[PDB]
């Protein structure tokens, strides 16, 4: 029965409620996507208001839509679930109806269509959620990574960055990727990406979380050593000189 | 035309204050007294009649109310509001357990279920809470006597004994200091007239009191002889003669 | 004062006034020009159209209804669509069910009851666009004017929209002679377009600018834009 | 109706399904696959009614590969035929009931055993050491009771479904196209190429 | 019209803050203190009371520590009432799921879909949100024994050690103090007691303003149990660890 | 407050006009009408360099012969755009014919009004208008090549060239100028490309500005990059004369 | 009726018949059997002419809307799926369709679904359907290689509708062929059977036991 | 067609002295077709034990459904069911679906923990109870043992007596059955402990 309407124009041309939903996304912690020449990296700070985390069963921030497409966010963590989950959902019903599962951009409309709706629908509001959308298209090894916002726009980045002090590190991305060689190799790939995280996450080893995403449903989960070996030798291309 | 109230009229204030529900508190304070005294075999439950007037027939007008056979009810707050709750109490009573179960529910579950009712006057969509307090006195097979009081959020709680209203806390303290574990029913029924006495401002006799208790089994109200498992309700109204003796030996 | 009294339809002013339909009977002062006259046997709608830029087309104010009913538009034309595709419908379902043409005097009285509806309950809001409507049925001859606030009203003559006051008066004077224009077409035309000629400001009637539409006799509403106004200017 | 066999060995299941479709009086088909992988370890083999039989089968498949992805886990097999089991019992008392009965052939990889699950179109499972469907039992259950062990290995089931399939052959009136056999184990499931002489 | 009374209770604010859900914390943080610590070999569930008296029945009572399961139970901090209403579709989720898959429910599911029924009150409906925070203790066959803690908003985590309701940052530093990966349950009902003894907002923690449970599987037997102590109880353990 | 489907004191709707501002803030998008095609060109406008530019949609087939460029809070467009190519198809479906232009327009027009909260007449569910505009052009047999503005506002508008987006006041100023009743297909891809290059802030390039066509032998056709690149090089030629 | 399909070499061969009865009365001989979904993909009629008219002529609208989202070519497998999904929805609601779903894209090879009313949906690489589909079937399978030339397979499928046209008295009128490649099929004629028969006759020198 | 005879089978529960019993056989066939030979049709929630004949898929699910409300029950009564509770439970949910019923003949066998006394009861597919002092039979040798029992039954036998009877009349009513056998099991209820026993039978 309530249907009041939340998002609505105000005189200056503006959906507040839409507005707002992205300041709440600027609070949440920092997700980075940067592609590869046959890979998609996606890295996440760990929110560190609170520590005396059970790391085995907390809610990842990187999640697997389908067994080759992933998808982080910034922004409210509950909200993430419900876009989450609908996309999980239209991941099985387009295996079953089309017999081939979702291609990246596919699945990022969706998200986004979702995220969108709800902001022209009554009663409801905005997703304060943002997200990167990452994986490869079935048979193909073209690395893929999209970005959706709260008004349900959507787009693909070679790299990208989202959450709070994202404005930083994009501008860390802007000169230290090159698309001419993007980083060929997974090892240099996750390094960029790490530095990246490291012009804001401020020294701190289990303070990052890497996911590599390889074609033909290859997703792993970097381990908290793996990577402090990665932030070592990267304190090293930076202490030599 | 239309119920488009569909939103919640109690919220959250910024100091976290659930408004309307302290409101509803704010009412039941300037109801009259009410109180609950759990004894060994027996509890009773008692509340003084407030008539508005001398042309009311004051005897129409019943604040201790039958639930079930063994389990009774009485307030402080907003008569009407009681009334409704008690229907929905006694449907309640049947709909979710005696139509299911063949038995009458116990207490504490009934005592839930009216909680139930009165919490979601406290979220759904364009109602107020309910303005009473209630004092649910029962008895059951498996826990034996008991005793509850039930607030506007919702919130229940168990009780030796207790006083809910005007004079509450003069009341719970003067119960504090007369309740021990090893009252026989009718040093309850003392106790109980003795602390409404203090909150009754004029005439204190069986005319303007209420009281009732949960008690032995009274097979002289059942109606009916031959079935032996159902020996008759527990629940019991003092009549005005009743309240007199017991008041003489004050 | 306002802004406590004019935000929803379901409000009465302290002098008894809706100001929500107030604000709707001002879009249609904000609206072209049309003119409606008729004698005892045609009907004419004329209407100044108007453009956006000198690169676009001129928005269209007559809508047929059914061969013997039409109207023209002053105001918010998505609802005029709204309110013609209504029209529409009853004047099929009189023909389908009763195998009857619909009646202007029926026609105008449904339309006043659809327009009420949207100024007696919340949420809603009232229609803004006044309608010109001209039609031939079993007592003739017919032209009658809406207003949002539901009042429909039976006319020899007249007009609505921006400066339709000037029209207005020029039909109100040649009434005498317009009334009595039967069966000749061509000549009540040209009264409505002397009426709406009285309304102009800006600049003159062109081939671009005029729509007329005429029922009557033997004429099923048959509406005339740009080529074939050209006689009449 | 099709036919429909699973062994449980000692650690593996084998399904063994006829593969005819038959539509009046033509053969449409001698190649189909009666079967769904519902997870890495748990594999579902049917026979019903036209296209109930695949449909059901789909459905099922895509609810529990949602499962994993949303748990990052794989259900027991015991867990996945109770969810069978009560979507076949749903449609019982439906407007228009599904008519599909299944075999469900899994290895858990907790306590590390293989199992099989027979459930009718009613929704009566059944956990066995082999089952079938419709007729399939009745020219082949003899020769099960009568050779079937628990600790056969691999190789011994095979060669009892062989000589199952050649009762079937002999005595069975229709010509079902011979039967594509598949084993679940603890690596997974595999589809027995050789079959049609072995 | 009617929008004229309505709060909107699901709108974002400046700052992208839900309100409500801010302010329903803000209520929860005046709650007794609820902590939760996770063991090797078992859970502890510890609880203070709010509003009590000398005259309340603390043996027929139960306002803090609920169980959902026999594996699962919950500390609440916030509302009773409203808790209760989530406590009870938690119950039948857990049963639904049994029914359909004939397993006990894992933990995260439970806890996963409670949070979700709060995000809902969150995004749609204009329905206050519900002013509960819940500490999960339970256990499972695949992560073994769990401690999750849920809020308003809907976002849950898990945990070691955790604490809702009043004086939850002291808490925390004080169990982020003294917390060792290899603890044992004897050691975490220590901790528990002993945090709570220093937070307490009233005179000395005694056995009648306290709620305490334990989830164990106690080497002689197999099933998981969940023990839910009875006052007499708690005054025997909160000897023994020195409250007095 | 105030509720959504509220007029003003000058008779307009609260909500549609301030929809219009909301356009006022996007990317531009041209289009221009000739006797052998309709160009629709747009400014793609990435936030950033890292943006893989042929990802920005904004100018979309809605039939073979019927394409549509969008300016506004695209994301809205979608539903739009949904509606407009189910129209299309389902017209196709029923009559085994082309839909007619400006009965896909006015079908798609025929949205942008509703929505409200239960305003009395109909059901209308969406909370508020639609922030985006789009240009509409195609050829049918009855009225040859056309180009439509739908607005939010459910009035849309023949034009024989029309530019929406932020730098609509000015380009429109040019195209009123330049457009005449003899243009050439390749005469139009130039202007819309030289108007785009006017009004961007940034430098046009192939990569950051969209052409496309819709011809009644080819019909809808979105210009790859390279052709378009071409055209620009073609331009940098003829204005660097005189 | 008598329609067939396969697969080989150069594509698909679609080869019907075009006779219409209603119970011994010959409604029509020049009913069309092949329904042209799109300029690749084609769909046989078997069962319910409305029903089978209807639905694919549906199913096109479908085909066309999938690729205007997502700006691909729509696969056999998915266009067939949209139809035999449909038809499961009104099971037992009485639709009669007995069909094959044929097309050639890139992704998948020359590919054929067999798809009916009970909402059976199978891939093959011979299908025939109809009430002539015993006497199509033993011309098809003895003469049926995957290396058969376009000229050759043509000829097939074509011999075969003569086959059944002969035997099976609701089956005739003429023969419409197609050959479908990734490019899309191409229509190989219409031939009257009566003409049909006889030039097959006295080249082949089959059909002896009819005189001529 | 007789949803009551597709799959077999009996239970039986008879009371005693300070005991009841309650006992099953173990087949599941279908119509002939003899399926499985570890079909019991006894269970148990706490200390009150049910038993179902009939339509398996029904047997099955009725289970389901009483684990799922005497768990919950268990939550909010914070004690386990009683079998007089239990037997209106189970007679209420059976009436829930008076117009479409679950073809099945459940069986209640109890000892009350409170007072002490051996309960049992039956009842028919749509929830008529059958509150018996002696013994209740079901399932589609229920004339058999009806006959059996009201010859081998005398009141007030001990635990170690009643298995036998209750053993013989189920033993023999089966073996007259062309559905039921294929196996048995009886359990001896009493107040402290319950003894479950499988009894050996011809397997045809
Ligand atoms: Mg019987
Ligand atoms: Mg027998
Ligand atoms: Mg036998």
């Amino acid at each position: 029965g309530y249907d009041r309407a939340l998002s609505i124009f105000s005189p200056d041309g503006h959906i507040f409620q839409v507005e707002y939903a992205l300041e709440a996304v600027k609070r949440g912690t920092c997700a980075v996507g940067v592609k590869g020449k046959n890979c998609v990296v996606l890295g996440c700070e760990r929110r560190s208001t609170l520590k005396l985390q059970d790391t085995r069963i907390t809610p990842s921030k990187v999640s697997k839509i389908d067994s080759h497409v992933v998808l982080s966010f910034s922004g409210l963590n509950a909200d993430s679930r419900i876009l989450i989950e609908k996309a999980r959902v239209e991941a099985q019903s387009h295996r079953l109806t089309l017999e081939d599962p979702v291609t990246v951009e596919y699945l990022t409309r969706y998200v986004a269509g979702v995220q969108q709706r709800y902001t022209q629908s009554g009663g409801v509001r905005p997703f304060g959620v943002s997200t990167l959308i990452a994986g490869f298209d079935p048979r193909d090894d073209e690395p893929k990574l999209y970005q959706t916002e709260p008004s349900g726009i959507y787009s693909s980045w070679s790299a990208q960055t989202i959450g709070r002090n994202s404005k930083t590190v994009r501008e860390f991305l802007e000169k230290n990727y090159d698309r001419k060689e993007p980083p060929a190799t997974v090892e240099e790939c996750v390094k960029l990406t790490v530095r990246s995280l490291l012009e804001v996450v401020q020294t701190g080893a289990k303070n990052i979380e890497i996911t590599v995403v390889k074609p033909d449903s290859d997703i792993v989960a970097l381990s908290s050593e793996e990577i402090n070996q990665y932030v070592t030798q990267i304190e090293q291309e930076k202490q030599e000189q | 035309m239309t119920d488009r109230y569909s939103f919640s009229l109690t919220t959250f204030s910024p100091s976290g204050k659930l408004g309307q529900i302290d409101y509803a508190l704010t009412a039941v304070k300037q109801g009259v007294t009410s109180l609950g005294i759990k004894a060994t075999n027996g509890v009773v439950i008692a509340t003084e009649k407030k008539s508005s007037s001398p042309l009311a027939m004051s005897e129409t007008l019943s604040k201790v109310s039958l639930l079930t056979p063994d389990i009774g009810a009485v307030y402080s707050g907003m008569g009407p509001d009681y009334r409704v709750l008690v229907d929905k109490s006694r449907k309640v009573a049947h709909t979710s357990y005696k139509r299911i179960y063949g038995e009458y529910p116990p207490t504490k579950l009934l005592v839930s279920e009216v909680a139930k009712i009165m919490q979601e006057a406290t979220q759904s969509g364009g109602v107020r809470p309910f303005g009473v307090s209630l004092l649910i006195a029962g008895h059951d097979e498996f826990n034996g006597f008991s005793l509850y009081q039930v607030d506007p959020s919702g919130s229940y709680f168990p009780w030796k004994a207790t006083a809910i209203g005007k004079g509450s806390v003069a009341a719970k303290t003067f119960l504090e200091k007369r309740w021990n574990d090893e009252l026989e029913l009718e040093d309850a029924i003392h106790i109980a007239l003795l602390t409404l006495k203090e909150s009754v401002e004029g005439e204190f006799n069986g005319d303007t009191i209420e009281l009732a208790i949960i008690g032995d089994e009274n097979p002289d109200l059942l109606g009916y002889t031959g079935i032996p498992t159902d020996k008759g309700p527990r629940f019991r109204k003092l009549t005005s003669q009743e309240i007199n003796d017991r008041l003489e030996a004050l | 004062f306002r802004n406590n009294y004019d935000g929803d339809t379901v409000t009465f002013s302290p002098t008894g006034r809706l100001f929500q339909v107030e604000y709707a009977l001002e879009a249609i002062k904000q609206g072209s020009v049309t003119v409606g006259l008729r004698s005892n046997t045609h009907a004419v709608l004329v209407a100044l159209k108007r453009n956006a830029d000198e690169l676009s087309s001129y928005q269209k104010k007559i809508i047929k209804c059914d061969e013997h009913m039409g109207l023209s538009l002053a105001g918010l034309a998505p609802d005029a669509r709204v309110l013609s595709n209504y029209l529409r419908q009853q004047c099929n379902y009189s023909s389908l069910v009763f195998n009857r043409k619909l009646a202007v005097e029926r026609a105008g009285h449904l339309l006043c009851d659809k327009a009420q509806k949207n100024t007696q309950s919340y949420g809603g809001r009232p229609y803004g666009v006044g309608l010109l409507i001209i039609g031939y049925d079993k007592s003739g001859a017919h032209l009658l004017e809406f207003q949002p606030s539901g009042n429909v009203t039976e006319l020899y003559g007249t007009a609505i929209g921006a400066r339709s006051q000037g029209a207005k008066t020029y039909l109100e004077r040649t009434l005498d002679t317009f009334i009595k224009i039967d069966g000749n077409p061509d000549e009540l035309i040209k009264a409505g377009v002397e009426a709406i000629s009285q309304s102009l400001r800006d600049e003159s009637l062109t081939v671009d600018n005029l729509s007329i539409a005429i029922v009557g006799k033997d004429t099923p509403f048959t509406i005339y834009d740009g080529e074939a106004v050209a006689k009449y200017i | 109706m099709d036919i429909i066999l699973g062994i449980r060995v000692q650690d593996s299941v084998i399904l063994a399904s006829s593969k005819a479709v038959t539509r009046g009086i033509s053969v449409l088909k001698d190649s189909d696959d009666k079967t769904r992988q519902l997870s890495p370890h748990t594999l579902m083999s049917f026979a019903g009614e036209a296209g109930d039989t695949v449909q059901f089968a789909e459905y099922i498949q895509a609810n529990i590969q949602l499962y994993s992805i949303r748990e990052d886990y794989e259900l027991s097999p015991q867990a996945v035929s109770s969810f069978v089991r009560q979507e076949l019992a749903k449609s019982i008392r439906s407007r228009r009931p599904y008519q599909v009965n299944v075999l469900i052939g899994g290895y858990d990889k907790k306590k590390n055993k293989p199992e099989l699950y027979q459930i009718d179109y009613l929704g009566t499972k059944v956990e066995l050491p082999y089952g079938a469907h419709g007729y399939s039992g009745f020219y082949t259950f003899s020769l099960l009771d009568h050779h079937y062990r628990p600790d056969m290995t691999t190789e011994e089931g095979l060669d009892l479904l062989k000589l199952c399939v050649q009762e079937l052959e002999k005595r069975m009136p229709m010509d079902f196209k011979g039967v594509i056999v598949k084993i679940v184990d603890k690596d997974g499931i595999r589809q027995v190429d050789d079959f049609q002489a072995q | 019209g009617s929008r004229r009374y309505d709060s909107r209770t699901t709108i974002f604010s400046p700052e992208g803050r839900l309100y409500q859900v801010e302010y329903a914390l803000e209520s929860i943080s005046h709650a007794g203190t609820a902590i939760g610590i996770m063991a090797s070999d078992g859970i502890v569930l510890a609880a203070e009371r709010k509003v009590t008296s000398t005259l309340l029945e603390q043996d027929t009572s139960t306002e803090k520590l609920y169980k959902l399961n026999d594996k699962i139970a919950v500390a609440v901090a916030g509302l009773t009432a409203d808790a209760e209403i989530l406590i009870n579709t938690a119950r039948i989720h857990a049963q639904n799921y049994l029914k359909t898959y004939n397993e006990d429910i894992p933990v995260e599911i439970l806890v996963r879909r409670l949070s979700d029924i709060k995000q809902g009150y969150t995004q749609h409906g204009g329905l206050r949100p519900f002013g509960v925070s819940f500490i999960y203790a339970g256990y499972d066959d695949r992560y073994g024994y769990q401690l999750y803690t849920s809020n308003p908003s809907g976002n849950y985590t898990g945990w070691k050690a955790i604490s809702v309701g009043a004086n939850t940052s002291a808490a925390q530093t004080l169990l982020q103090m003294d917390y060792k990966d290899d603890m044992k349950v004897d050691d975490a009902i220590e901790l528990a007691l002993k945090t709570l003894s220093k937070t307490t907002d009233s005179s000395a923690l005694t056995y009648d303003r306290l709620e305490f449970a334990t989830i164990r599987k106690g080497a002689n037997d197999g099933e998981v149990y969940q023990k839910i102590f009875k006052p007499q109880e708690i005054k025997d353990i909160l000897v023994k660890t020195g409250i007095t | 407050d105030r509720g959504v489907s509220t007029f003003s004191p000058e008779g307009r709707l609260f909500q549609v006009e301030y929809s219009l501002e909301a356009i006022k803030l996007g990317s531009t998008a041209i289009g221009i009408a000739t006797k052998e095609g309709v160009v629709l060109g747009v400014e793609k406008r990435a936030t950033s360099p890292l943006l893989e530019s042929d990802s920005i949609e904004k100018i979309v087939e809605i039939d073979r012969h019927i394409g549509c460029a969008m300016s506004g809070l695209t994301a809205d467009a979608r539903s739009m755009i949904e509606h407009a190519r189910t129209a299309a198809v389902t017209h196709n479906l029923y009559y085994d014919e082309d839909i007619n232009v400006e009965s896909l327009t006015q079908s798609v027009c025929d949205l942008a009004l509703r929505f409200g909260e239960g305003a009395s007449g109909e059901e209308r569910l969406m909370s508020r208008p639609f922030g985006v505009a789009l240009l509409i052009a195609g050829h049918d047999a009855d009225d040859g090549y056309q180009l439509f503005h739908a607005e939010p506002s459910g009035t849309f508008y023949r034009y024989n060239a029309k530019a929406i987006g932020s730098g609509s006041e000015g380009a429109q100023a040019e195209l009123l100028n330049e457009w005449h009743s003899s243009l050439t297909l390749k005469e139009a891809e130039l202007l819309v490309l030289k108007i785009l290059k006017q009004v961007m802030e940034e430098k046009l390039d192939e990569n950051n500005a969209q052409l496309s066509c819709i011809t009644k032998q080819d019909g809808f056709k979105i210009y790859d990059n390279e052709k378009t690149a071409e055209l620009i090089k073609e331009l940098k030629e003829k204005e660097a004369a005189e | 009726t008598t329609t067939l399909a396969f697969r080989f070499q150069g594509g698909i061969i679609v080869a019907v018949d075009s006779r219409a009865t209603a119970g011994n009365w010959v409604a029509s001989q020049t009913v069309k059997r092949v329904i042209e979904i799109n300029p690749f993909l084609l769909g046989t009629m078997a069962g319910g002419a409305a029903d089978c008219q209807f639905w694919e002529t549906w199913l096109g609208s479908q085909c066309r809307l999938h690729e205007l989202r997502e700006k691909e070519r729509i696969s056999v497998a998915a266009a067939s799926k949209i139809l035999s999904n449909l038809v499961y929805q009104y099971k037992g609601a009485g639709l009669s369709m007995g069909t094959m779903i044929c097309g050639y894209t890139r992704k998948e090879g020359p590919t054929i679904y067999y798809v009916d009313s009970d909402g059976t949906r199978l891939k093959g690489d011979i299908f025939c359907v109809g009430s002539g589909q015993t006497f199509a079937y033993g011309v098809l399978d003895s003469n049926y290689k995957w290396d058969l030339s376009v000229e050759d397979a043509l000829y097939l499928g074509k011999r075969s509708i003569l086959a059944a046209a002969h035997r099976d008295a609701y089956s005739g009128g003429s023969v419409n062929l197609y050959h479908v490649t990734e490019d899309g099929w191409i229509y190989h004629g219409n031939h009257d059977v009566g003409e049909l028969f006889w030039k097959v006759k006295e080249e082949e020198g089959s059909f002896n036991n009819v005189i001529g | 067609s007789d949803p009551s005879s597709i799959n077999g089978g009996i239970v039986v529960a008879m009371t005693g002295k300070d005991c009841v019993a309650i006992a099953c056989d173990l087949r599941l066939g279908s119509q002939s077709l003899g399926v499985s030979n570890k079909f019991e049709k006894i269970f148990h929630y706490g200390h009150v034990f049910l038993g179902i004949t009939g339509l398996a898929t029904d047997v099955t699910t009725l289970n389901e459904m009483f684990r799922y409300k005497t768990n919950l029950y268990k939550l909010k009564e914070e004690r386990a069911i009683e079998p007089e509770t239990f037997t209106q439970l189970v007679s209420s949910s059976l009436y829930e679906r008076r117009f479409g019923p679950y073809f099945v003949g459940p069986v209640v066998a109890g000892i009350n923990s409170k007072s002490g006394k051996p309960f049992i009861a039956g009842f028919d597919l749509i929830g008529c109870i059958d509150e018996a002092k002696d013994f209740i039979v079901s399932g589609t040798a229920s004339d058999q043992l009806f006959g059996m029992c009201e010859s081998l039954y005398e009141p007030n036998l001990e635990p170690e007596d009643l298995f036998e009877t209750i053993s013989q009349a189920l033993l023999n009513a089966a073996d007259r059955d062309a559905l039921s056998g294929w196996g048995a099991v009886v359990y001896i209820i009493k107040k402290d402990e319950v003894v479950k026993r499988y009894l050996k039978m011809r397997q045809d």
